[PDB]
RNA sequence: UGCCUGGUGUCUUGGGUGU
């Protein structure tokens, strides 16, 4: 009766951004950053990416609640970097990771076919 | 009432398992020998299966409503 | 006055593609359709409609 | 039945549950009891175009409204109305708009025994069909989530609204006049996990201590250095415990004349809001009065408290869930070197009680003052048998390990005492019904299975085993008799104390 | 058969292991040393069917508290199963019925004869005790 | 079947459950501290005792008053390679990481009542109202008031 | 820089209720009458009876939110196994020489008795003890 | 059932009595009013005709 | 720098150790391979005559969870992305099913082998209900008497395991790490001793274990997990493992996107 | 009658298990009832 | 023959590399 | 131009739900 509809966990209506950033100004050169549609499969992955990179000093996120669909990331840089850029490098670098992850995956199932 | 596609705990299908379950028990196999050789290795798979009752072998046996 | 009311219809856009429904609303340019396939009343444009004749589907044009 | 009390419009009803992750003063509402209750608000020179928006909006999409008021009286309904796009409000009409965040709506359940039965929360709209409480407040209203309803009253006016917000309001029924000590505190899990938290040996990694800061909403942006700097940056529990609690607060407590060093951990010391030593359990953010809790509303107002309640609850259950904990039949079992002890025990009470019997038989009791020959011999069986089940569970509650599940819940006095330890694991002990042993009824004798006039522990409803052990049949029915007993005699107390309160109250 | 009445007057074995004269597991039997010997008169044909439709249910019974068996008597005639074989051809005011029934893996003797095996109400569901993330408090 | 009643208060999808190392996922999880006060040791003997019968393709025997203990369902259980009490080594669905604590983990027979939720909701801003008194009617299935 | 130098020689090691937290007691060597009872982590600073601890307590580690250590910059801490970082919650001026001085890092206790004239700079806000061996 | 009703009550005839054993069930009675004034056989039991 | 090696190979499940990659990318991967893998279901059913002895919306229940070859369903485009009205060939794709008993005596069973694949998009191997061999019955669906007949049509469309349980590719990812305890991440309950209280894990053999005299290692982090990856069989454990992959670098993608085209 | 071949398997099934059990829950409780007594 | 048939030195030589009371073989039709 | 509807017994009894 009051059940949503499970395609409102992943498909993002028109007016509501996928990504929306705000600063926090309560520490120097910090953002939070509100992701819609998602939850602890990429938070999980871009947190424990981003807690390795030595100019990346403070990275935290949380999903508010079960029942809704999104989760809110702060992230906090050295003085010297923006933090968004270091978010940028995160992604790209998952990314590479992914990529010679499936090709080996590729060698190594055609080696054992 | 009759057996479940997947297993409600992780999903493998058992749906397919039934006919060839009744036949190895028919052989005199024991039950657990029966699921081992099914290959459902998971007890969350091997209850759906031991724990079933077969009811619609019950419905069946009255008179259709319609001919 | 409202000639869709209580007629069968099909959805063709959105998230409902190719659900049968009876209209119960016709206020205008937004039309509540029950659903027979699960049992809940939605909302939905004119547009996003295929009202059934004695032909096949017609669109918004019945 | 019509002038005292009478039915009411505007309210709702069903069934409630929990919510980790709703403030002390927040109730869940699902969305169509949103849509059918309304407050009928003003249009005045702040708000006509929200509530144009809202009379578009019409009454099947939340935010809406159902009816326009005119200035005369007149309703106007928007679901018969072809034309509410061509509405225009003037100053003065009233918009029956939806239920909407932030509106105060009182909150009952029955029945209705004190004050605190009924209060105010704030509205939040969610999804499914239940009502969503804290979990705090479920101790004044004496409800839990296995089938309870609740209900909900929806105020018509500003004044109403008004008197709701600021007499009735959640965060100021923290303090009860009944007896000066708060009536909410840290309940069950968080319970559990707030002192599993605070152990001496419980260290947090930095990325995990990260995300436990990230997650207190008043948190101030600055994380505490850690207490071990080197090889390895660590937190300890109590420093992610104290970033919760608010800074200017003091708390001392002394347990069982401990010193400042605290060897055992237990005690309490808290300076400017930083936990110093002690393991922070139910004595320390329970109910019971001087506790931290007390020392917030007293110090910082009812509004803090109120914070304090979802910070706690927040870091601790975030800790809990990426720690775990469980409970297994492993944890009621005792080793065999305790069992011995056990079963020794009951055998030395049981040898007493024959001693005693025989020296009733021959006329060597001693008579206490006051009291038959029979009655000072029952007094005595009775004592001899309580004093070996609490021995015995004495026994086993010592055996039991630090990481025992059960021991760690009624440490923690979350849930459950020592004589569910001794009863589940020693000895269930003796049966009373009407606060006598099992009678006689049978002819001279309590069950058909026992000779006539025996006076034998085992006899009159001694249950020897533990839960774990199993009961024999003979003790499965006076354990029976027993609990049926209890059940006739709170379904019957009941109706005499309502009649007493109702007297008192008139 | 005997009634109320005449138990009054016989002496009953619990057990035919009763008939005649160090674990920490197994439970303990009454000692029964006030009498010398005893004459028995009957023998209990199974001391589990003191119990009625509702109790037979119950596995292990004997290790739970009883308000708790009393609860449960009360809450077995709400469990939604398959009341009988003909609910297509009946019409009645309610009812319901599950998809998928499954007999219960840990039963008692007493089920053979309440035909719980043919008609169960109830399903087995994994069930992990654990205070996951505060939502089952 | 031991008086255990309870509401669902969330639902997780299957990855967000806790899993064993093996991949098995909770249908239920309930909270431990259902278990002390109320004693219901009866309902952890079902679960350790419907684990080894499932494993073993039996029917586990829980008539009262019979001789069976404890101790022989934890020898049977640990021959077949689990541990003998019937804990699990699980790991958090969120990010994968073990669970300090095991968790006690097996089969149990539950049962869906009656009362069902959308068949107890009720909410009423106006409505009928009795001829005598003018009151709001009496029932949720008259759209009644509440008193 | 340092406000409190000394060399302990550990007496008894109780690890108890614990398994991660030892209790040590060291007198030492160059004063008697100096007294260190401290909460040590075992898994990262083990320690045996009769070992030698060089103990320093400084009020800065110098040569507001934590940041992890970048590997370029040096602090005190470099030269040292274990350090901690706590509170002074207590500073009694007992006796004529008795002065015992208690600091929590974060729940884990230590006390220290000794002279005045030892102890004397010890009445800080916050301390860091640093261990070598 | 017992027609002893509401109005008189008493706790002895809602209680559990010792000749009950084997004739009627020990657990089974439902809760409220009628607790212990509604009884249920026992699984072997039977009435004289 | 990651490394796979893989232990098992089979058509249904695969049996592989990661090294070399972070927990988090680990799960995330079992994460996306449980939950976010496309496949194709059965997902709309018009029945047009249903005189059994299951309800219909039991019987649609039931074919919903029949798995379906999904191979080429990349290619396939998601029923709301369509533009077209109605569905079209490049959508959905039209199963059919009759069943009927002929005779007065006995009873005849209707396997998933009965569903006849009518129409779907052009050359692309989808749609078809997976069977283990040429001779494999399939699913048992329903059960038929005399004079009852099942005439039914069912529309199969692509989605993920998020919406419902039925697009999920994978059964039980079994997941594993640190076998010997050697991180401290688990701290295990006993009687006695711990040691011989607990079975040894299954790949126990594949580290070695550590020795009396070692101390413990506060710079060590998880490294090698085993995991088992087993499907339905409308997906190849090759394919479910590869498409999770580009599922995630997918996501990953679009949030950099949306990062670029924010500024 | 006429039953369906898999209500006769399962009648043949039930035959063979009750007979099954029948033998070996009382041979086992033989087994263990002489250990209790000569205990 | 079966294994009661083998000899008992033979039984012995079949090592797993007793029935118990409580564990019932599955019927489907019960009784009464 | 053919043009759209809100109005719901009572009294007993019985079985249940949450305290
Ligand atoms: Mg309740
Ligand atoms: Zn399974
Ligand atoms: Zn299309």
């Amino acid at each position: 009766m009051n059940a949503p509809d499970r395609f409102e966990l992943f498909i993002l209506p028109d007016d509501v951004p996928k990504l929306k950033i705000t600063p926090d100004s309560r520490v120097p050169n910090c953002i939070i950053i509100k992701f819609e549609r998602e939850d602890h499969t990429l938070a999980n992955l871009l947190r424990e990416e981003l807690a390795l990179y030595p100019d990346v000093t403070f990275v935290a996120y949380k999903v508010e609640h079960p029942l809704f669909a999104n989760f809110v990331m702060r992230l906090q840089t050295e003085e010297g970097t923006r933090p968004k850029q270091a978010l940028e490098r995160a992604c790209a670098s998952i990314i590479n990771k992914l990529k010679t992850l499936d090709h080996k995956f590729n060698e190594e199932w055609n080696i054992k076919n | 009432m009759i057996i479940p596609v997947r297993c409600f705990s992780c999903g493998k299908v058992v749906g397919d398992k039934w006919d060839a379950y009744l036949r190895l028990l028919e052989e005199g196999k024991q039950e657990g020998d029966a699921l081992d050789e099914l290959k459902l290795k998971r007890y969350c798979c091997r209850r759906m299966v031991l724990t079933h009752v077969d009811l619609i072998e019950k419905f069946l046996r009255y008179n259709p409503l319609e001919k | 006055r409202d000639p869709t009311l209580n007629k069968t219809v099909k959805i063709r856009q959105g998230g409902y593609k190719g659900k049968i429904g009876i209209v119960k609303e016709a206020n205008g340019d937004r039309f509540r359709v029950e659903l027979h396939n699960p049992n809940k009343t939605i909302p939905i444009p004119c547009s996003f409609l295929l009202i059934e004749s004695t032909h096949g589907w017609v669109p918004y044009e019945d | 039945g019509n002038l005292m009390g009478k039915r009411v419009d505007f309210s709702a009803r069903t069934v409630i549950s929990g919510d980790p992750n709703l403030e002390l003063d927040q109730v869940g509402v699902p969305i169509s009891i949103a849509k059918t209750l309304s407050y009928p608000e003003t249009v005045t020179q702040y708000n006509i175009h929200r509530l144009t928006e809202y009379v578009r909006n019409g009454p099947n999409e939340h935010p809406g409204a159902k009816y326009v008021i005119r200035d005369n009286g007149d309703r106007i309904d928007l679901r018969y109305h072809k034309r509410a796009g061509d509405i225009v409000l003037q100053y003065g009409w009233k918009v029956e708009r939806h239920l909407m965040d932030d509106d105060p709506v009182l909150f009952n359940r029955q029945p209705s025994l004190h004050k605190m039965s009924m209060m105010a929360h704030r509205v939040k709209v969610m999804p499914y069909s239940t009502f969503r409480l804290n979990l705090s407040v479920t101790s004044p209203y004496n409800a839990d989530f296995d089938g309870d309803e609740m209900n909900l009253h929806v105020p018509q006016s500003e004044e109403t609204r008004a008197e709701l917000s600021q007499l009735c309001a959640v965060p100021l029924q923290i303090v009860s006049p009944q007896s000066n000590k708060p009536v909410m505190g840290i309940v069950q899990d968080t319970l559990c996990g707030v002192r599993k938290m605070t152990l001496r040996d419980t260290f947090i990694e930095y990325e995990q201590v990260m995300n436990m800061l990230f997650w207190v909403p008043s948190w101030d942006g600055v994380v505490p250095q850690p207490a071990i700097l080197k090889p390895k940056p660590l937190w300890t529990g109590k420093q992610l415990l104290s970033i919760a609690i608010p800074s200017g607060i003091h708390l001392q407590r002394t347990d069982g004349g401990n010193s400042l060093l605290s060897p055992k951990d237990n005690g309490m010391l808290i300076v400017d809001g930083k936990v110093m030593f002690g393991v922070v359990d139910k004595k320390t953010v329970g109910s019971g009065g001087g506790g931290l809790i007390h020392t917030v509303m007293r110090e910082k107002g009812p509004k803090i408290c109120a914070e304090l309640f979802g910070n706690i609850q927040k870091v601790v259950n975030y800790w809990l869930l990426h720690n775990g904990f469980s409970i297994g039949i492993g944890d009621a079992i005792a080793d065999a070197s305790t069992m011995k002890e056990i079963t020794h025990a009951i055998s030395s009470a049981k040898e007493q009680v024959q001693e005693i019997i025989y020296k009733a038989q021959h006329n060597e009791l001693e008579l206490k003052p006051g009291m038959t020959l029979r009655e000072s011999f029952e007094g005595e069986v009775s004592r001899t048998l309580n004093d070996a089940r609490d021995s015995a569970g004495r026994s086993a509650e010592m055996n039991l390990k630090d990481l025992n599940n059960v021991k760690q819940m009624v440490s923690a006095g979350s849930k459950g005492s020592f004589i569910n330890i001794a009863q589940m694991s020693a000895c269930v002990g003796q049966q009373m019904v009407e606060g006598k042993r099992i009678a006689f009824g049978f002819a001279d004798r309590s069950l058909p299975h026992f000779t006539k006039d025996d006076f034998s522990p085992e006899s009159k409803g001694f249950v020897e085993n533990s839960y774990l052990r199993g009961l024999t049949p003979q003790e499965f029915f006076f354990h029976a008799m027993a609990g049926r007993e209890g059940l006739i005699d709170t379904a019957v107390k009941t109706a005499e104390t309502g009649y007493i309160q109702r007297r008192l109250v008139k | 058969y005997v009634d109320g009445e005449e138990e009054e007057t016989i002496m009953i074995a619990m057990t035919p292991e009763d008939l005649q004269t160090n674990d920490t597991a197994k439970r303990i039997k009454p000692e029964m040393s006030t009498s010398s010997h005893h004459t028995f008169t009957h023998c209990e044909i199974h001391p589990s069917m003191i119990l009625g439709v509702a109790a037979s249910i119950i596995p292990f019974p004997d290790h739970n508290q009883s308000p708790r068996n009393t609860y449960q008597s009360a809450m077995g005639k709400q469990a939604m199963g398959v009341f009988l074989t003909n609910y297509n051809v009946r019409m009645d005011t309610m009812a319901n019925i599950l998809y998928y029934p499954q007999k219960p893996l840990a039963k008692t003797q007493a089920m053979e004869y309440l035909k719980f095996r043919e008609l169960p109400a109830g399903q087995n569901a994994i069930v992990a005790i654990a205070c996951y993330s505060g939502y089952n408090q | 079947r031991h008086g255990q009643k309870g509401t669902i208060g969330v639902t997780y999808r299957h990855e967000d459950m806790p899993f064993s190392a093996e991949g098995i996922v909770p249908d239920l999880i309930i909270n431990p501290h259902a278990i002390p006060s109320r004693m219901t040791v009866a309902h952890l003997i079902e679960c350790l005792l419907s684990k080894v019968g499932s494993i073993r393709g039996y029917e586990g025997d829980a008539t009262p008053f019979t001789d069976l203990t404890v101790d022989a369902v934890s020898n049977l259980l640990r021959d077949n390679g689990y541990q003998s009490r019937g804990f699990e080594v699980m790991y958090n669905g969120h990010t994968g990481k073990k669970l300090m604590a095991q968790v006690f983990f097996g089969p149990t027979y539950y049962q869906r009542l009656r009362h069902m939720v959308d068949d107890k909701i009720h909410a009423r801003a106006r409505g009928p109202v009795q001829v005598l008194t003018r009151q709001p009617v009496e029932g949720r299935s008259r759209d009644g008031g509440l008193r | 820089s340092a406000l409190f130098d000394d060399i302990f020689t550990v007496q008894t090691v109780d690890n108890g209720r614990y398994n991660k937290v030892s209790r040590i007691i060291g007198i030492s060597t160059t004063n008697s009458a100096i007294k260190l009872t401290l909460d040590i982590n075992n898994e990262m600073f083990p320690v045996s009876q009769d070992d030698s601890l060089t103990v320093t307590l400084a009020n800065s580690l110098s040569l507001k939110s934590w940041r992890p250590p970048k590997p370029t910059d040096k602090s005190l801490a470099d030269d040292y196994d274990y350090v901690m970082f706590g509170t002074v919650y207590k500073f009694e001026e007992g006796d004529e020489d008795k002065i015992k001085v208690y600091v929590s890092f974060g729940g884990l206790l230590m006390c220290l008795e000794g002279g005045y004239k030892s102890l004397a700079s010890l009445k800080q806000d916050n301390l860091y003890i640093l261990i070598r061996r | 059932n017992t027609p002893i009703g509401r109005d008189g009550k008493l706790a002895k005839p809602r209680q559990l009595h010792n000749t009950h054993w084997g004739l009627v069930c020990p657990a089974e009675t439902p809760e409220g009013q009628a607790c212990g004034l509604v009884k249920n056989l026992s699984l072997l039991s039977g009435i004289s005709i | 720098e990651p490394k796979v090696n893989i232990i098992n190979a089979q058509d249904d499940e695969v049996e592989l150790m990661l090294s070399d990659v972070n927990l988090s990318l680990a799960n995330s991967l079992r994460r996306t391979m449980l939950a976010e893998v496309p496949t194709l279901a059965i997902d709309l059913v018009e029945i047009k005559m249903n005189t059994s002895v299951l309800a219909d919306e039991f019987i649609s229940h039931r074919l919903g969870l029949i798995p379906l070859v999904s191979e080429d369903v990349e290619e396939m485009k998601y029923s709301r992305d369509c533009t077209c009205e109605d569905y079209c060939d490049e959508c959905s794709v039209v199963l059919e099913l009759s069943a009927r008993h002929e005779g007065e005596e006995g009873t005849t069973d209707v396997y998933s082998s009965s569903l006849i694949k009518v129409s779907g998009p052009g050359n692309l191997n989808v749609g078809e209900p997976v069977r283990r061999d040429d001779y494999d019955q399939g699913i048992l669906l329903c059960k038929l008497r005399n004079h009852q007949e099942l005439n039914i049509r069912c529309i199969a469309k692509k989605g993920i395991a998020k919406e419902h349980a039925k697009w999920s590719p994978c059964s039980a990812i079994a997941f594993e790490y640190d076998p010997h305890n050697k991180l401290k991440h688990t701290d295990f309950w006993f009687e006695v001793d711990a040691k011989k209280e607990w079975p040894d894990s299954k790949y126990a053999t594949w580290e070695e274990p550590p020795k009396p005299g070692e101390v413990f290692d506060y710079k060590a982090k998880p490294n090698r997990f085993y995991m088992t990856v087993e499907t339905t069989g409308s997906l190849k454990a090759n394919q479910v493992f590869s498409r999770g992959i580009k599922t995630l670098q997918e996501k990953l993608a679009n949030v950099l996107f949306e990062l670029e085209n924010s500024r | 009658v006429v039953a369906s071949k898999a209500s006769s398997s399962m009648l043949k099934i039930d035959q063979r298990n009750k007979k099954l059990n029948n033998r070996f829950i009382r041979k086992a409780e033989m087994a263990a009832v002489e250990k209790r007594k000569l205990r | 023959l079966a294994i009661e048939n083998l000899h008992p030195d033979d039984r012995l030589l079949l090592v797993d590399p007793s029935p118990v009371f409580f564990l019932r073989r599955p019927q489907y039709v019960s009784d009464g």
